[PDB]
């Protein structure tokens, strides 16, 4: 009965995923390194720097956008906004 | 279909404008962003010499240049989500 905050977490998630795409490509993390990828060790820093942004990424986010939604206390209103739309359709 | 009534009644309700919300998400992903991008420059000048050649020079455009890729990416997604909270979740159905 209870779906508006589950589309929140679902589409914010979505959407911090989405945004780092083009640095999981191995790709394009190397053109903007050509020379330093062609180098044996600047490999192996590329690919852990890549694997420790991504994890800071995750990380930061996870907890910030949690932070937020209970300052402003979002899954109540949006649960108490589903409750009224359920009540006027009944 | 969003008007100055249904808004004003959400802000009621919530205890703030909804457009808030939303302007905290993206002011908290673009900071999160910058730290990102700051820590691979950081992370990759400490190991900018490896064999005999500096590569200090590639490392700060080539991270310029994942910013800038970054900035489009989050631009883009945080747009679309922007959309659909204001139309899928911050509003109230014509039932009013």
């Amino acid at each position: 009965e209870h779906i508006r905050f589950q589309r929140l977490v679902q589409v914010c998630n979505k959407a911090l995923e989405e945004s780092i795409r083009k640095l999981q490509s191995w790709e394009k993390i190397h053109e903007c390194f050509p020379n330093y990828g062609q180098t044996r060790e600047g490999i192996e820093n590329l690919t852990v720097c890549q694997q420790q942004v991504i994890k800071l990424w995750s990380n930061l986010s996870r907890v910030e956008f949690d932070a937020i939604f209970h300052e402003r206390s979002i899954e109540e209103k949006l649960n108490q906004l589903d409750d009224l739309i359920n009540k006027a359709r009944s | 279909t969003p008007t100055m009534q249904s808004t004003s009644l959400l802000t009621e309700h919530l205890g703030y404008p909804p457009i808030s919300l939303v302007d905290d998400i993206i002011n908290a992903v673009n900071e999160i962003m910058y730290k990102c991008t700051n820590a691979m420059e950081k992370y990759l000048m400490q190991r900018n010499i490896i064999g005999k050649k500096d590569f200090s020079d590639e490392i700060k455009i080539g991270t310029a240049k994942l910013e800038s890729l970054l900035e489009n990416s989050v631009d883009k997604n945080f747009d679309k989500l922007e959309l659909y909270v204001l139309r899928n979740i911050l509003s109230i159905p014509s039932d009013l």
